[PDB]
């Protein structure tokens, strides 16, 4: 328990580290993808204007 | 971004549990890298730090 | 319950038992199998008019719980989902609102 | 003898297709049969219907009952339940009934090989007509490197001689010069090179592992390998210089 | 009987094995219920059971199948441009296939003909139904019920037979009457069925078509009432195959009618013959071959075989009509039945492994060793050598050494067996074209051929390689001495021994199904660019030849360079540039698509499942901390489970990326 | 080869038994080919495209 | 050869022995827990590391752990069958 | 030829209601706003408030869920009344969430919760 060292108070919430970390690659991942997606059909569909 | 954010998420979580995880809380008793932990409590492959 | 006059009679008095029925269907033999979907196999000892409905037993109640089920729950809902996103592309397509 | 097996009525079962599931049913099976095995439908149903029980049925149950007994086709005969008797006696006593692959199957030749060998539980002495058949057994024993009687030199230079004669012919024909004037001094010198090659393999594993059957008594560990390899090198440029001199002068 | 069919175990998940009667604790409990689903020789209750679930199964299996014909006879009577392809075969792609105008998917549907816009079908239906003669769509709409109507019979049958079938059943274990019942009524009498059919209704219609009354007189001489036409009527002598009906280029349907006559009287003195015939030989492999995975695994090799020989035949043995120069269903026709070969004959291998593992094995077993290391040998050696005279040309060609290398031009492997192989077709000395495309000439064997070849014999030798051991050692190896009490299953048995993972004949499949994806992906390829190259293509006045690929095959496909280019690149830019055009849009999309799919599946195929369950562990730590418990237990994908979706999304990636590439240039240059 | 005529007279494996590579050894092996292949793909794509 | 310990939180469940393929695991007495039985190792140069002791072992972590120690493998803990090493 | 009419009008559509919306000056693309404008053509504000909404709103209800059934076999077999009272009473997510966060009825203590793998003993 003693929260002196820099690694020691880093591995005390390393899971809440980890879980935030995990969510903004899951939310750049999808919302990358999803619009470059969204921009392929769209353009495969003749509709460059609906990007 | 989402390249980096992952990047920096695989090997941030290898460093944090490298010493211990839920999974397998002996790690830092072991190399800093093996094969695994065995097919039982689960199936341990890709445990190491290393991995 | 579906078998409320039938005679039902064991193995042991297959030639014995004769006593027809409410009906005039001849005394049935009821074999205990050990199969929990066939519990009883039931063997006839003549010509007989029996009812046995071919139909199977199902009911509100469980009928409800297996549309309940987690599978059927989250298949529902995310098919209407996707039909409404459907329609509202049909009704409101090219999003000329925005 | 057992109950439910006398007087069972022939519209049940007929009395040869009784008689044939008797056979090839166990004997020790058949005071209870076990399950799912004809002769346990015979005796849950011989047990219901019969002379002094029920002697009628309902047209589908006594069609499904001869849907559930053998058909007087499926049971095997005498022959059959022999040819399994046999067959599996001579598997169990260490004996194969040789057969030999063929268009996705195999033939079989008629011919009992005993296949364990002299140490019943060694892997690699299962006995095989390509290894321990009197021809091959002789054949590899008159190889140059087991022939008995030949210094270990003599080993050598036929297998030198083998190896440099046959190794010209890949180089000289289909190689980068096969089309030149010479076309056959490369081919030379590129099989006296992969001699060589193999030579110095030769000459690092009788230094590394020095194998010692070839050594006369009281000598240094692996000098017969030695020997054998340095007069391999020797053959080995002697067979390439007579294929290259057979080559230009025929 | 039927009492005991009751709802009560619908609600009940996971109630047929008893391994998940503890309830779903954690999420390897959802995927363990499905991976158990059809798993009846594991589930609860007696053998019977066993045999009730199969049979009905199966019959449900058909009524699936059944209900598939009636929706395409469906879409072909309401949802096709069925008329103008029977008018006019030769200017119309058959299309039975519409796509609703939402989101702009109106850009699929294409001009196929002047009053109909779809998806171009490549299923071959429109072939097959002017070969059954049918004509009216009154006639599609008869084979819709029928099919219809099968379908219910087949379902109600399923549901009658788990409890007409009771533990005395015994019909499924007889199996000479099976053989015998099957052989005879089915492989003779349907036959026979059948030529009566196609002499009674083909010869009828086909040679009206062909006489040019598409009129047919509608139905005064199309609705049969035609006995004054005779059963051979336009033979033309000659033999089966030398001469194609010049109108249709296809074998002539009388003499298909006549072949299954002669089939059906074969396979009817087959089932006589087999009263008295060669046995007592086979007779181990008959006792010791009665179980449900020994037998599943023979039918299985059986009928993916026949799947192999129907993808070669149907492409230049033309027998459906207006359908060799149809050349996108040609290529689909092939294709297709070439993937099911392949997947299962890797069927056939698992439940071969299934059955060693469940069953007792016989003889082959026990000299494992040289069998599974002369295969190890043989692959090796054509590996080496197939592949690797790629690599030398390859190699020779980069150095500018041309006259090194293994072409027709240059030293030269000649198919010696294939070019002394005339006796297949033997036709006259030329090629049959039907409308300014060419229905088959003889593909003339050459270097590239012979290497080709070389190369399918090599994949195939390592499939069956991979097959094989995982078959061979499954109860028992020198490396685990009780693989047995492992089951079938298992993701390995410890990192100890050096390491034990995918000893499984399980994961024998595994990566046997990644080598026979590799095998036929070269055969796919193999076909497609030969069949352009030497084969389909225009004609000239002059007789001479202009086909798609200008003979590329036999001056490219001597180098992996040559490929890579002129197949993988050249003939990739129709679906490469397939956006915003009208046909194509769907398969550049789906090419895309596949690409990302099977990328995907290296995430599955190259990691560990540990990484994995310490992540969601770390997630789930948020999930706690904000009062967000699921009491179903997150854990990650077990181990076998890992390369089953890897191995799935592979296969599955990379088949649509080639289905997409061929499919869509062979649209655009038809 | 402990079958083959000529090398069990030879070489009995005892010395430098042949195995399998252990499972660290393979992942890091399947690692340096998938990077060399990966890294070393593109100097060619990069020379064919600007010069 | 890899290394097999026994940690004082086994209960004396002979599940680790039972499932050892090498008879590396004995059941010994001792006075720690309600069965008066814990596990020992005595043989881990039969050792192959298969785990299954692992896989066996119900307490919340296992009392018994192998640590693989692949620079120190023997004959015996590689499983060699067609080579000998004595 | 109806259906490409009607493809036709809506392409006209598509052009004229496009027109106030900002498109670069060399690709014509129209664009998105993503600087929390809120009163331009093609704001990404919008669909921002419209989505974060609903996304609370499931997650909420899916939360409540939860809570109420704090039990395995309710996550298998839905208790579907349940479920539909949760789905609807999401809707005051954006109240009720906060007023539990600051009445500490939302969070929970790390030493109540497995904070994760040992790091240290000896
Ligand atoms: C096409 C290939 C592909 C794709 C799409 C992904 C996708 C993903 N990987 Mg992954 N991975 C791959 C190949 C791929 N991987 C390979 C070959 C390896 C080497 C073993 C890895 C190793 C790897 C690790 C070690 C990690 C990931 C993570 C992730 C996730 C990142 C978060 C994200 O963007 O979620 C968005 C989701 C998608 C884009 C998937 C599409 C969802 C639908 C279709 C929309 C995501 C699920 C990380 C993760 O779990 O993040 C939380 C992570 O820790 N991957
Ligand atoms: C909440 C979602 C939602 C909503 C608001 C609608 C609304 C509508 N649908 Mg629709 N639909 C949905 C989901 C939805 N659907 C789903 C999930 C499917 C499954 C594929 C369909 C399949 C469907 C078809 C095939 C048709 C409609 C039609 C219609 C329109 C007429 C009403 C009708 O036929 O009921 C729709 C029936 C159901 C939703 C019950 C499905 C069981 C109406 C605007 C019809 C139409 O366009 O009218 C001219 C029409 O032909 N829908
Ligand atoms: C790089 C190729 C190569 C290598 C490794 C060797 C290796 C060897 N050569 Mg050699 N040799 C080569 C090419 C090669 N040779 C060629 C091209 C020629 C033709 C001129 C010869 C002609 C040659 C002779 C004439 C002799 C050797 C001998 C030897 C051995 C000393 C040794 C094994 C000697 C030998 O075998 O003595 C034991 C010996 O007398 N070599
Ligand atoms: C049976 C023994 C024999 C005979 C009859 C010849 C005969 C000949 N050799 Mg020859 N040669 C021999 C052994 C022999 N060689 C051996 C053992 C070697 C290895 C050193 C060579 C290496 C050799 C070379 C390198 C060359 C010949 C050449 C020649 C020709 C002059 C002549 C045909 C020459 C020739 O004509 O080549 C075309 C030539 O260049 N030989
Ligand atoms: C089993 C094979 C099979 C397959 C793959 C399809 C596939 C398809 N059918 Mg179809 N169909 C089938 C059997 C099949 N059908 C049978 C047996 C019948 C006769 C009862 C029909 C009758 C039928 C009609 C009448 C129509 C389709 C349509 C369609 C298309 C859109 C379906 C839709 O709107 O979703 C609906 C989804 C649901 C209802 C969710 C459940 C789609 C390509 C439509 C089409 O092509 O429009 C142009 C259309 O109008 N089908
Ligand atoms: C491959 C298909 C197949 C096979 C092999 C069988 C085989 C059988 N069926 Mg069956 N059946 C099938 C499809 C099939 N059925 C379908 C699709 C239906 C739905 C119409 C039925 C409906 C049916 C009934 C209603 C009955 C059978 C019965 C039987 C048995 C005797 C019938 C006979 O002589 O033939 C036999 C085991 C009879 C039986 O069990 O005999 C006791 C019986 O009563 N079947
Ligand atoms: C005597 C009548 C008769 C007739 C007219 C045909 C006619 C035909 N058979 Mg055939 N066949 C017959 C008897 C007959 N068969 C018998 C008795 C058998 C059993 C051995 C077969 C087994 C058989 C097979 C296995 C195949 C054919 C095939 C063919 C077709 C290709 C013809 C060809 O290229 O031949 C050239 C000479 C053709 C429609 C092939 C086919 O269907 O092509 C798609 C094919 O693969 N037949
Ligand atoms: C007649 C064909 C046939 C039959 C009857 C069976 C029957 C059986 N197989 Mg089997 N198998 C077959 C063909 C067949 N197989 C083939 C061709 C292969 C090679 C791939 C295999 C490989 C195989 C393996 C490796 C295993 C079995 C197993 C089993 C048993 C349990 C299956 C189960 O519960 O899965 C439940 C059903 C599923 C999980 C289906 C899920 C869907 C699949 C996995 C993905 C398909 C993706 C789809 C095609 C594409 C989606 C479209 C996309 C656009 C979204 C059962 C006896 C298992 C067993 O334990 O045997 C005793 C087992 O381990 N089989
Ligand atoms: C009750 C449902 C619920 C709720 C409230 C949350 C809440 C949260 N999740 Mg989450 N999650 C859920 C279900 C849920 N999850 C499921 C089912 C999965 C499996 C796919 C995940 C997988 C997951 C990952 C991998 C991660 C989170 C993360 C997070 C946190 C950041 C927000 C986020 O990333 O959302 C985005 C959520 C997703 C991408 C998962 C998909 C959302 C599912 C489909 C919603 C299901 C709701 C459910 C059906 C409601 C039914 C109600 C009905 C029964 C009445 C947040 C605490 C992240 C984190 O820890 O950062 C702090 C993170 O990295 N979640
Ligand atoms: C194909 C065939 C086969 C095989 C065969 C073979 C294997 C062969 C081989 C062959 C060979 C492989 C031969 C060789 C020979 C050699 C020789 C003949 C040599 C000689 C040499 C010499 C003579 C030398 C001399 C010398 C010396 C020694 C040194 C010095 C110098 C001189 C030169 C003097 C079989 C049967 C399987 C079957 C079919 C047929
Ligand atoms: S399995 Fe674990 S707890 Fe049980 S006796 Fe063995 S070491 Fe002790």
């Amino acid at each position: 328990q003693e929260s002196s060292s820099k690694q020691i108070r880093i591995h005390t919430h390393k899971a809440a580290i980890i879980s935030h970390l995990s969510w903004v690659s899951l939310w750049l991942g999808f919302h990358t993808l999803a619009v470059y997606s969204h921009n392929d059909t769209c353009i495969a569909f003749n509709s460059p204007s609906k990007q | 971004a989402l390249g980096l954010h992952i990047t920096v998420l695989i090997l941030l979580k290898g460093g944090l549990e490298a010493r211990g995880s839920k999974l397998m809380p002996d790690k830092m008793e072991h190399s800093f890298g093996f094969s695994c932990d065995g097919p039982g409590r689960g199936g341990t492959c890709d445990i190491s730090a290393w991995d | 319950a579906e078998t409320e006059e039938g005679l039902i009679i064991k193995p042991e008095e297959a030639g014995k038992i004769t006593s027809r029925d409410k009906n005039n269907n001849p005394p049935r033999i009821v074999v205990k199998t050990n199969d929990w979907d066939i519990p009883e196999y039931q063997l006839s000892t003549g010509a007989s008019n029996q009812v046995s409905y071919i139909t199977p037993v199902v009911e509100s109640e469980d009928i409800k719980a297996w549309l309940s089920l987690n599978v059927n729950f989250f298949s529902i809902i995310i098919l209407f989902t996707v039909g409404g996103l459907i329609e509202i592309q049909r009704f409101f397509p090219d999003t000329l609102y925005w | 003898k057992i109950a439910y097996l006398q007087d069972i009525p022939r519209t049940i079962v007929e009395k040869d297709a009784l008689e044939l599931i008797l056979k090839n049913t166990p004997k020790e099976q058949w005071e209870n049969p076990p399950e799912d095995s004809y002769l346990y439908t015979v005796k849950a149903f011989a047990e219901m219907y019969g002379p002094g029980k029920a002697t009628k049925m309902g047209w589908w149950d006594y069609y499904r009952l001869k849907m559930d007994m053998p058909d007087t086709t499926r049971l095997s005969s005498e022959r059959e339940l022999q040819e399994i008797e046999e067959y599996e006696k001579l598997m169990m006593s260490g004996k194969v009934p040789f057969a030999v692959p063929g268009p996705s199957g195999y033939f079989f030749t008629g011919f009992v090989t005993q296949w364990k060998g002299k140490e019943p539980f060694a892997g690699d002495q299962v006995i095989t007509l390509t290894e321990n058949g009197l021809f091959a057994k002789q054949f590899l024993s008159a190889l140059a490197f087991y022939r008995e009687g030949l210094k270990p030199w003599q080993r050598g230079l036929e297998i030198g001689m083998a190896h440099g004669y046959f190794l010209i012919g890949p180089f000289t024909s289909l190689g980068p010069l096969r089309n030149t004037p010479e076309a056959a001094t490369v081919g030379l010198l590129c099989g006296c090179a992969i001699v060589g090659i193999v030579s110095i393999g030769g000459l690092i594993f009788g230094s590394t592992i020095k194998p010692t059957r070839f050594d006369k008594d009281g000598d240094k560990p692996g000098a017969g390998f030695i020997e054998m390899i340095n007069w391999h090198a020797v053959g080995g440029l002697g067979g390439a210089g007579f294929a290259h001199a057979l080559i230009t002068v025929f | 009987i039927f009492r005991y069919i009751n709802t009560t175990l619908w609600a009940k998940a996971g109630h047929f094995n008893k391994a998940l009667s503890k309830g779903a604790k954690t999420t390897t409990w959802i995927w363990n219920l499905h991976d158990y689903a059809h798993d009846f020789d594991i589930q609860q209750r007696s053998t019977g059971l066993i045999a009730r679930k199969v049979f009905s199964s199966n019959l449900a299996h058909l009524s699936l199948v059944f209900f598939w014909i009636s929706g395409m006879h469906l879409h072909g009577a309401y949802l096709s441009n069925y008329d103008i392809w029977l008018k006019d075969p030769k200017s119309i792609t058959p299309s039975s296939h519409l796509a609703y105008s939402l989101i702009g998917q109106d850009i699929l549907n294409s001009y196929t003909s002047e009053y109909f816009s779809g998806i171009t079908i490549t299923s071959g239906f429109f072939q097959l139904y002017r070969s059954e003669g049918i004509i009216t769509q009154s006639q599609l709409k008869y084979a819709c019920a029928t099919s219809l109507i099968a379908t219910l019979i087949c379902l109600s049958g399923s549901y009658l037979h788990m409890q007409l079938m009771s533990k005395f059943t015994s019909f499924y274990k007889k199996f000479q009457s099976l053989s015998q019942d099957h052989l005879i009524i089915i492989f003779g009498s349907r036959s026979t069925s059948l030529s009566a059919h196609q002499i009674h209704k083909m010869l009828p219609a086909n040679p009206l078509l062909d006489s040019g009354i598409s009129k047919p007189s509608i139905l005064q001489v199309i609705s049969n009432s035609l006995s004054y036409t005779l059963a051979l009527f336009s033979t033309n002598l000659s033999s089966t195959g030398k001469l194609l009906n010049p109108s249709t280029r296809s074998v002539f349907l009388s003499q298909v009618a006549a072949h299954h006559k002669t089939t059906g009287v074969v396979f009817i003195t087959l089932g006589l013959i087999r009263f008295l015939t060669m046995y007592k030989s086979q007779f181990s492999i008959l006792t010791s071959y009665i179980d449900y995975h020994i037998v599943l695994s023979i039918n299985l090799a059986l009928i993916a075989s026949l799947s192999i020989i129907v993808a070669d035949h149907l492409t230049r043995t033309p027998i459906y009509p207006h359908k060799s120069t149809s050349y996108p269903t040609i290529l689909c026709l092939s294709i297709h039945h070439a993937w099911l070969s392949g997947f299962l004959i890797i069927g056939s291998g698992a439940h071969a492994s299934i059955f060693n593992l469940l069953g007792s094995p016989t003889s082959e077993i026990r000299h494992r060793d040289p069998i599974y290391s002369h295969l190890i040998w043989v692959c090796i050696a054509i590996g080496l050598h197939s592949f690797s005279l790629y690599c030398h040309n390859d190699t020779l060609e980069a150095l500018g050494r041309p006259e090194d290398i293994f072409h027709d031009n240059s030293i030269q492997l000649k198919a010696i067996f294939a070019k002394q192989s005339f006796l297949r077709a033997e036709l006259q000395p030329d090629i049959e074209m039907l409308d300014k495309k060419i229905i088959r000439i003889t593909q003339e064997l050459g270097t590239a051929d012979f290497i080709v070849h070389h190369i399918h014999a090599f994949t195939i030798h390592v499939t069956l390689l991979i097959l094989s051991k995982g078959v061979l050692y499954a109860r028992n190896s020198r490396f685990v001495s009780d693989k047995l009490e492992l089951g079938f299953t298992y993701p390995c048995d410890g990192p100890g021994r050096g390491g034990t993972c995918q000893i499984s004949p399980w994961d024998h499949l595994f990566s046997a199904v990644f080598w026979m994806y590799n095998c036929l992906n070269v055969v796919t390829f193999h076909y497609f660019w030969k069949m352009q190259s030497d084969v389909w293509g225009f004609v000239s006045i002059q007789k001479h030849i202009s086909h798609y690929s200008q003979g590329d095959f036999s001056v490219n496909s001597i180098t992996i360079n040559g490929w890579l280019r002129n197949l993988l690149w050249s003939e990739a830019s129709q679906v490469i540039q397939s956006y915003a055009l009208s046909s194509i849009c769907p398969y550049g999309f789906i090419f895309l698509i596949g690409h990302f799919i099977w990328a995907f599946s290296l995430m599955f195929l190259f990691s560990g499942r540990a990484y994995w369950q310490e992540l969601i562990e770390s997630i789930l730590w948020s999930h706690h901390k904000l009062k967000i418990i699921p009491h179903i237990q997150p854990r990650a994908l077990s181990i076998s489970q890992g390369r089953a979706v890897g191995f799935i999304h592979y296969t599955l990636g990379g088949i649509g990326s080639t289905w997409a590439f061929i499919i869509s240039r062979l649209l655009v240059l038809t | 080869h402990l079958k083959t005529p000529i090398l069990i007279n030879l070489w009995n494996g005892d010395i430098y038994t042949p195995l399998a590579l252990s499972i660290v050894q393979a992942r890091f092996i399947g690692l340096v080919h998938f990077s060399t292949g990966l890294i070393l793909t593109y100097p060619p794509f990069i020379i064919g495209a600007t010069s | 050869s890899h290394a097999v310990k026994i940690y004082d939180t086994c209960i004396g469940c002979t599940l680790c022995v039972r499932a050892c393929p090498t008879d590396v695991l004995e059941m010994v007495p001792a006075s720690i827990n309600a069965a008066k039985q814990v596990a020992s190792s005595p043989r881990v140069e039969d050792c192959v590391g298969c785990k299954r002791c692992e896989t066996a072992c119900p307490t919340d972590f296992l009392s018994i752990r192998v640590y693989l120690q692949d620079n120190e493998e023997t004959q015996y803990s590689l499983g060699l069958d067609l080579v000998d090493w004595s | 030829y109806a259906r490409f009419n009607k493809k036709i009008k809506m392409i006209e559509l598509r052009e004229t209601a496009y027109g106030d919306r900002l498109c670069g000056k060399k690709d014509g693309l129209p664009r998105t706003i993503a600087t929390g404008e809120w009163n331009v053509r093609g704001s990404a504000m919008w669909p921002a408030a419209i989505f974060l909404y609903i996304a609370g709103w499931i997650g909420w209800a899916g939360r409540s869920y939860l809570i109420r059934t704090n039990d395995a076999a309710k996550e298998i077999n839905i208790d579907v009344p349940l479920a539909v009272t949760c789905m609807a009473s999401g809707f005051s997510w954006p109240v009720a969430a906060w007023q539990e966060i600051v009445n500490g009825e939302m969070a929970v203590p790390n030493d109540q919760i497995h904070n994760g793998g040992p790091w240290n003993q000896s």
